[PDB]
């Protein structure tokens, strides 16, 4: 029950430049790396379906927590259409205490 | 959603060398890669300027990101003037 | 390479950061600048880095539109830091 | 009248060229 | 003096902080004005993620516990300095060569080095 | 040549067309868009989609492939733009001082 095999990794150094090696010391931590990372996406993926009063994981929070956090966005998913952008709900309050700052600005 | 631009995809492939018959699943890619990128160039350009989508800051990004999007932004927008002189 | 033949473009240039000052934030970070083209190439890009947000900053004060005197207000540099990674955030109207 | 069927004439083309057959990977 | 900068010399009072520039209060006000407007930014994130009109307290709360994480991540905890002490603490220590001058790690990890410079023409 | 000649005429004549990308920008606006505008941006997603595919041919290249575009060179085509600051994304608060 291992995800990564040493072949599949050893392909993405080969990809990358054909004469380069890896040590058994970078190898081992290239895949402890990947299992760490594959744990910190699902265990802040989950509460995000936990929010959405569901039990699936969706497609569509996993893409907030790489895109909000480790800055990937994976391409050939596709999503819905985006609702129109709200730009600025600023409240009533904040429209009144920042037209006093004016105020004793300029009057 | 259903796929706007599965036919449009497959000419512009062709345009830059890609082949005559592309993957299904090629086209899949750069269809959401378009929807993303009018999408995040409309999110960043209804704050910047004002809170509308005037033309005269879709062309405030293209300067110091890449060039090639800025002088081929200024190819379409002198083109419209000489095709609107020659009516 | 085009480290080398850029430094060639950079014997007639001199920035404004002085090398006295660059030389020293040099030191606090770990080194002592034996060469003074090395000092000139650091504040040369750091020099680069300042004229692009104070540059951003004025194209956000010249898309509002006053067209007389541009002043350097917090409205128009902190829209102008976010498109780099300098992320201010200064409250008003402390209650 | 001469713009609006002349349009659709660039495009027209544009699906019996390219994209003959549909194909797929794994 | 707002009532937030009243309480703000009242909260490194009560620390070992008798004696501060008062530089600090305009500060420490700036990092807590930043820090709930970054965590009802992504408060407001999560709510529209679960498609909800308002903020509610949930969204707060995982707003505050998924952002401990990289905003303000902690040094190792004590379960976890045990065990990696307790196997590097079971190795026994070398013997030592009688005479080998300067004694230092391979060259890999030193920094003795030529250390070369350009040729200024 | 001869496939020359027609691949020049798929580089210019293909365009995304204007009734659907209007469609598209005004469901995230939410009121109105300009003519001046999706001429703009009908233009600069032809750019972008040639950012991609010029430089999903130089990952095709590199390894050891034919013509035919797999995914593999287009996720990859995704990730060297990226690291170059190409594809923007409005979503991660980048932070450049630790």
């Amino acid at each position: 029950n291992q995800v990564l095999t040493k072949k599949k990794l050893q392909d993405l150094v080969r990809e990358v430049d054909p004469n380069e090696q890896l040590d058994e010391d970078v190898e081992e931590m290239l895949l402890q790396i990947a299992d760490d990372f594959i744990e910190s996406v699902v265990t802040a993926a989950c509460q995000l379906a936990r929010h959405r009063k569901s039990s699936t994981l969706e497609v569509k929070d996993v893409q907030l927590h790489l895109e909000r956090q480790w800055n990937m966005w994976i391409p050939g998913f596709g999503s819905e259409e985006i609702r129109p952008y709200k730009k600025a709900c600023t409240t009533e309050a904040h429209k009144q205490r920042m037209a006093l700052i004016r105020k004793t600005t300029k009057k | 959603r259903k796929r706007l631009f599965s036919k449009e995809l497959r000419c512009m492939m062709y345009g830059f060398g890609d082949d005559q018959n592309p993957y299904t699943e090629s086209v899949d890619i750069l269809e959401d890669l378009v929807i993303e990128f009018i999408t995040e160039m409309t999110h960043k350009a209804m704050s910047i300027g004002r809170q509308g989508r005037v033309q005269v800051e879709d062309i405030v990004f293209l300067i110091r990101k890449d060039p090639r999007k800025f002088a081929r932004v200024k190819d379409l927008l002198t083109m419209n003037e000489e095709l609107k002189r020659a009516r | 390479t085009p480290l080398v033949d850029f430094l060639m473009q950079l014997e007639d240039y001199t920035p404004t950061i002085p090398d006295a000052v660059t030389g020293y934030y040099l030191n606090r970070a770990g080194f002592e600048a034996s060469d003074p083209r090395i000092i000139r190439l650091i504040s040369l890009a750091a020099q680069k880095f300042i004229s692009d947000i104070a540059n951003d900053a004025l194209q956000h004060c010249k898309m509002k539109g006053k067209d007389r005197k541009y002043t350097l207000t917090m409205e128009d540099l902190t829209p102008a830091l976010s498109e780099y990674g300098i992320n201010v955030k200064k409250p008003h109207y402390f209650t | 009248v001469n713009l609006s069927e002349e349009s659709a004439r660039i495009l027209a083309t544009n699906s019996e060229l390219v994209g003959t057959l549909t194909r797929s990977c794994k | 003096m707002p009532k937030d900068a009243q309480m703000m010399a009242q909260i490194l009072k009560d620390m070992g902080i008798t004696e501060y520039e008062p530089r600090v209060i305009n500060q420490m006000l700036e990092f807590a004005f930043r820090y709930v407007t970054t965590i009802l930014d992504d408060a407001k994130i999560y709510s529209s993620h679960a498609k909800k009109a308002t903020v509610d307290a949930d969204d707060v709360r995982l707003a505050i516990q998924c952002r401990a994480d990289q905003s303000f991540t902690s040094p190792p905890p004590r379960d976890f300095l045990l065990d990696i002490a307790r196997q590097r603490n079971q190795t026994p220590l070398p013997l030592i060569k009688p005479y080998s001058g300067p004694r230092l790690p391979p060259d890999r990890y030193c920094l003795t080095a030529p250390n070369y410079r350009l040729k200024s023409l | 040549s001869e496939e020359q000649l027609n691949r020049y005429e798929m580089y210019r004549r293909s365009a995304f067309p204007k009734a659907a990308i209007k469609r598209l920008i005004q469901s995230i606006t939410g009121t109105s868009v300009s003519q001046n505008v999706v001429i703009a941006m009908s233009g600069i997603s032809k750019v972008f989609v040639g950012e991609v595919v010029e430089e999903a041919l130089d990952v095709c290249e590199k390894w050891g492939e034919m013509p035919p575009l797999q995914p593999k060179h287009m996720r990859e085509a995704v990730r060297r733009l990226k690291s170059k600051g190409q594809i923007p994304n409005s979503k991660h608060k980048k932070i450049i001082f630790f």
